[PDB]
């Protein structure tokens, strides 16, 4: 679910990526249909640009972090972060070096729940780049001619199976992190020149890469699925098992 | 068709949270030593990167250097007191012992500092 | 040459492997944006056009 | 274009060196309305405590600067 | 993932991964083989003891999967062939840290295609496929042809020499040394300390008919690394009895800890005196 959210009709997908060169917002939203001089109020009332930067900006934002709030309720950003701005704060007037001390674990908790609520992006290109090398689907689908039907992407709440996943059971890794940092999701895609449609559901999470302390990849496909239905044919097409990912390469347990 | 137009020539970085994840940590930077302990190994851990920990102990470093030079000014005196009250006795065991040994003028001014060896 | 003007800073490449973070605004959603803005610009403009056809 | 908007560094602005400059000119042109209303001395404080109020009531004449406290 | 005990000629200088083995050792199975006996760096190339400490450290903050194996490959019956002491403590501290070893087994085979590893049980002759995602083995050796076509080597293909004088069994005109030599001791770089000034004293002694008065004892000194930063000395004569360094400040310690800066920091600047000529041997 796209957590940055209008009342613009268009283009969901892409609002909280879209940098618009406005000075202020526009009068109305993007009209759907061609509408007549008595639809639309002349002249906005005052203080318009103001509301608008609250309701198209700012509100949708504040949804965006209620909408993934279960996300930064770890025992590091609830307990351990106040609790350290609290102890400097009350020696705030002995020195300045205690006004610091008290601000900056807040300001942690405010990057880790400003990067923790953002919408999941994966590397759509590397996806796509990934799905046109193959043969059973490049035979029903193209660039030039392919459509986005649905879209949906979000995280997985809590700790997965402790089986399939025993990386989650590390109680140092829980006092930062109450989820998986894996999400899981699908794309609806038609192809307006051969007529076929096809559900990409794919499944992510972040994997360790050449390197000893920084993620590889947030987003790595470790199953990824293509049930390639056309006119009288059903294809299921199957590009990354998770039988065979899962036993190469491990989440990567972010911390902090 | 934007992925037609899409120009591959921007997969040079992996840019995530404002760092480019295909960044040869293991050879450059304070990740380069791999002989580093508990403490420090769990800290880059932590942090995945120097440059997100060196922008936090530039403000952490200030309130530490901060408070310390409060605790030593309001406390101190319970390790320095004592070589204060030393030198407070000598600062004036030496004076009293120049004014024994020291050429006087008519005026009170030590005009002879290198008669001798003593004397400077 | 009104393209490209001739200045000091001129651009330069970036490696991977030695870059550590950067700040870049340029991004892929130009060719969207040219499509919605041309259908707003008509779409909005013909609101107070009352039906005329021509 | 705003300050604030550019703060976040998803609106149209990642690099603004001077954005600090951004609300100079609409506060001064703002300020610009009580051009008018306050236009010289009189107008920017009460006159009658102050030195050219005296020169005006003895027929525009020159005093002493000391003839408020005598 | 495959890494050995010495660095090929084809890397440059810009080249590092040897020191990734510890490092990128996120998951999968882990693999340390040791080759059959007689090979080079016995005790000096056995790092199975920095690794765990350094993976155990992983294994609590997450970096390490909690489903891993690492478990140590050797061909042979015991780790130090010639020095019991110092073998005994090897296999008392792997137990004690929980380390499994498999004997009389050899690495075979390396698939790069799928990370498979073709081990084999000398013992029973039994070969086996295994899945591998860090793989240490140190460079087996091999018994030269000529050094048996001229008569010089016996059995194992080292050379037969005297155990106190170093000259050889036969052909007295001939040495050897290093590891070449057939000693009953550690095959170490301090054992080569001591036996160039016998080399260099029996050869001068026969340069001029007189006698072999240089005998070589059989000391052999060796560091065991027996943590990240910490390390113990396997110093042992030619009966395995060691000296007061063998296997002291064994458990870790400042003691231990000093003696580790001293061999890493300070160690590697004195070898170039010693090809140059500027410092000698210890003695
Ligand atoms: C007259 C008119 C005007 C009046 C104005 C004044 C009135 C203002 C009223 C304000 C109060 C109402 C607003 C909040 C209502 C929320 C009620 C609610 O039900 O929410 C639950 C709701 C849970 O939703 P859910 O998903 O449906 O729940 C499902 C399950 O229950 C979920 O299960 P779970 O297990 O996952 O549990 C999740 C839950 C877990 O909840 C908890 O467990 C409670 C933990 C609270 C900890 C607070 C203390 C932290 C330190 C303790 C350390 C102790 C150990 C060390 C001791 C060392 C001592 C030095 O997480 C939380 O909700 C906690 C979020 C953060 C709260 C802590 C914020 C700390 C601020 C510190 C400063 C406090 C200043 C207070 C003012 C006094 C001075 C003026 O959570 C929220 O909605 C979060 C809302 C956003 C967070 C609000 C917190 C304040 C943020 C503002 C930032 C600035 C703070 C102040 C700084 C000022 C100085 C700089
Ligand atoms: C003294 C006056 C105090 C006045 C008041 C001051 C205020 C005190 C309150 C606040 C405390 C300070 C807060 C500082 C933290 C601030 C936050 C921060 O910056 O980040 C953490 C920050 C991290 O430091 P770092 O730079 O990242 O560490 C370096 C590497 O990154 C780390 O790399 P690594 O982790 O990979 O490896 C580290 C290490 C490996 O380290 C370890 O692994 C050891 C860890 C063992 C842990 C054991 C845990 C045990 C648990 C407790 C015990 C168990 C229970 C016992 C039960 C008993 C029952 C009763 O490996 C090494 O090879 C070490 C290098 C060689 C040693 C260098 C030592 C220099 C000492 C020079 C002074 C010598 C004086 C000797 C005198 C002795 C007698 C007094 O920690 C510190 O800053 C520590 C404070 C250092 C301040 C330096 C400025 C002062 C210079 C030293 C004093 C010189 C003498 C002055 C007096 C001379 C006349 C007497
Ligand atoms: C009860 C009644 C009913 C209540 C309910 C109904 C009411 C609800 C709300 C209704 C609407 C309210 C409007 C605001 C909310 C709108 C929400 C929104 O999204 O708008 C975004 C909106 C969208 O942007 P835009 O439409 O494109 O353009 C907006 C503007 O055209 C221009 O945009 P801009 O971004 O270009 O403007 C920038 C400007 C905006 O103007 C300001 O906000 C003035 C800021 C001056 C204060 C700066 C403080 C700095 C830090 C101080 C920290 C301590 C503070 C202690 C204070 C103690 C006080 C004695 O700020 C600056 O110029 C920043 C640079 C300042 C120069 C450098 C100063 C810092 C360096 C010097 C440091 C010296 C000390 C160093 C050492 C320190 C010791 C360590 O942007 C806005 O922010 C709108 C605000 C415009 C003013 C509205 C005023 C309406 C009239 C209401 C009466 C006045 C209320 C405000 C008074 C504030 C106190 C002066
Ligand atoms: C302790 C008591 C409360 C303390 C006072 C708290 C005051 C908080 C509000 C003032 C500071 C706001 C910062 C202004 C600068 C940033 C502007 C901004 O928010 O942009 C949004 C930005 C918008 O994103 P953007 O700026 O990156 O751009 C979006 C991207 N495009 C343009 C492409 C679409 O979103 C966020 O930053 C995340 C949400 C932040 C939430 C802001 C604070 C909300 C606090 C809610 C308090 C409610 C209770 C109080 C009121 C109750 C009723 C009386
Ligand atoms: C009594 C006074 C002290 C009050 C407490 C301290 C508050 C900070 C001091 C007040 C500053 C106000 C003036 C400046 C306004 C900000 C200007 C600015 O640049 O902001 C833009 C920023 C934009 O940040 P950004 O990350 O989105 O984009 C910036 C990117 N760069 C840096 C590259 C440009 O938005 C902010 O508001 C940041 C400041 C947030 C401070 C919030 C402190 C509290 C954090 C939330 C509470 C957490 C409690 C625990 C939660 C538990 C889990 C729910
Ligand atoms: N861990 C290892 O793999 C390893 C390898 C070599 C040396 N070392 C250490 O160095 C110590 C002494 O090393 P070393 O000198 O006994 O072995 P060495 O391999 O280092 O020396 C052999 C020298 O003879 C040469 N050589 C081999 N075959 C030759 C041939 N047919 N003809 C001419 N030259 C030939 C080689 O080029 C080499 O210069 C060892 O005790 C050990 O501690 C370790
Ligand atoms: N090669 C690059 N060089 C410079 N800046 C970059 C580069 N790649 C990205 N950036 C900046 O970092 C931001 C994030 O890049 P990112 O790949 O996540 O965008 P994206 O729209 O999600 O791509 P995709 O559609 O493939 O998922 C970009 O908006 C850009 O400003
Ligand atoms: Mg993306």
């Amino acid at each position: 679910q796209m957590g940055f959210s209008s009342d613009n009709p268009y283009n969901k997908r892409w609002e909280y990526k879209w940098k618009h060169s406005y000075y202020t917002y526009p009068r109305d939203y993007e009209h759907t249909e061609v509408r007549k001089p008595q639809d639309s109020k002349d002249v906005p009332p005052i203080y318009f640009a103001y509301y608008k930067d609250f309701v198209d900006r700012w509100l949708p934002g504040m949804n965006m972090w209620w909408q993934r709030r279960h996300r930064i309720f770890d025992k590091f950003n609830v307990y351990f972060l106040p609790g350290m701005s609290l102890f400097f704060y009350q020696f705030a007037d002995l020195a300045l070096g205690f006004k610091i001390m008290a601000a900056f674990p807040l300001f942690l908790a405010y990057t880790r729940i400003r990067d923790k609520t953002l919408d999941p992006d994966f590397k759509e290109t590397y996806l796509r780049d990934m799905i046109y090398q193959n043969p059973e689907i490049t035979k029903y689908f193209n660039e030039e001619t392919i459509h986005v039907l649905d879209y949906e992407f979000e995280y997985l709440p809590g700790y997965l199976c402790p089986e399939k996943f025993p990386e989650y059971q590390n109680k140092t890794w829980q006092f930062f992190n109450t989820d998986t940092a894996q999400a899981e999701g699908f794309f609806k895609f038609g192809d307006v020149e051969s007529g076929a449609t096809m559900t990409l559901k794919f499944k992510t999470m972040p994997i360790p890469g050449k390197f000893r302390y920084q993620v590889g990849e947030p987003f790595y496909f470790y199953d990824l699925r293509a049930e390639i239905k056309c006119d009288g044919v059903y294809k299921e097409v199957v590009l990354v098992d998770e039988k065979e990912s899962l036993k190469k390469i491990r989440p990567f347990l972010f911390l902090i | 068709m934007w992925y037609k137009y899409f120009s591959k020539q921007s997969w040079n970085l992996r840019v995530w949270r404002k760092a480019n994840l295909k960044y040869n940590q293991d050879d450059f930077g304070m990740t380069q030593p791999k002989y580093i302990a508990r403490f420090g190994d769990f800290r880059f851990r932590l942090v995945r990167t120097e440059g997100a920990l060196r922008g936090c102990m530039f403000f952490v470093g200030f309130g530490c250097f901060s408070i310390i030079n409060y605790l030593y000014g309001r406390y101190g005196y319970i390790i320095n007191e004592s070589s204060q009250k030393r030198a407070a006795q000598d600062l004036l065991d030496n004076d009293m012992a120049a004014d024994k040994i020291l050429f006087k003028n008519r005026v009170g001014a030590p005009t002879r500092p290198l008669r001798s060896l003593d004397d400077m | 040459n009104n393209w490209h003007p001739k200045n000091f800073n001129a651009p330069r490449p970036s490696y991977g492997e030695f870059t550590m973070g950067i700040r870049c605004r340029n991004d892929h959603h130009s060719f969207l944006r040219y499509v919605q803005t041309y259908r707003n610009m008509s779409r909005h403009c013909k609101q107070y056009f009352l039906g005329d056809k021509q | 274009y705003s300050f604030v908007k550019s703060l976040t560094h998803n609106g149209f602005h990642m690099l603004r060196v001077f954005r600090h400059f951004a609300f100079v000119l609409p506060a001064t042109v703002l300020a610009g309305l009580g051009l008018f209303v306050y236009w010289g001395d009189d107008n920017k404080c009460y006159s009658p405590d102050r030195f050219p109020y005296l020169k005006k009531r003895a027929g525009d004449m020159a005093l002493p600067l000391n003839s408020l406290n005598q | 993932p495959v890494y050995a005990n010495r660095d090929p000629e084809t890397w440059r200088s810009a080249q590092h991964k040897y020191s990734k083995y510890i490092s990128n050792f996120k998951s999968g199975d882990g693999y340390f083989c040791i080759p059959e006996y007689p090979y080079a760096g016995e005790v000096e190339c056995f790092n199975f003891f920095v690794s765990d400490e350094v993976w155990k450290w992983a294994q609590h903050h997450g970096a390490l999967s909690p489903k891993h194996t690492f478990t140590i490959v050797n061909a042979n019956e015991k780790f130090v062939h010639y020095c019991d002491s110092a073998d005994a403590f090897i296999k008392e501290r792997l137990e004690k840290r929980g380390i499994r070893v498999e004997y009389n087994t050899k690495l075979l085979e390396v698939h790069q295609d799928g990370q498979k590893a073709t081990f084999i049980n000398t013992k029973t002759g039994e070969k086996s496929v295994r899945d591998y995602n860090n793989l240490y083995s140190i460079v087996p050796s091999k018994r030269q042809e000529f050094l048996d076509k001229a008569g010089l080597t016996n059995g194992n293909g080292l050379l037969n020499v005297d155990h106190q004088t170093l000259q050889h069994k036969k052909y007295k005109n001939i040495f050897g040394l290093g590891d070449a030599a057939d000693l009953p001791t550690t095959k170490t770089f301090w054992a080569g300390w001591y036996q160039i000034a016998v080399v260099r004293n029996n050869v001068k002694r026969n340069l001029q008919g007189q006698t072999l008065n240089a005998h070589y004892d059989g000391f052999s000194k060796v560091p065991l690394f027996t943590g990240h930063q910490t390390l113990t000395y396997v110093a042992h004569s030619y009966g395995g009895v060691g000296n007061w360094q063998h296997l002291k400040h064994n458990n870790g310690g400042i003691l231990a800890w000093m003696r580790y800066r001293s061999w890493a920091k300070g160690m590697a600047k004195k070898f170039q005196d010693f090809y140059n000529g500027a410092r000698l041997g210890p003695p």
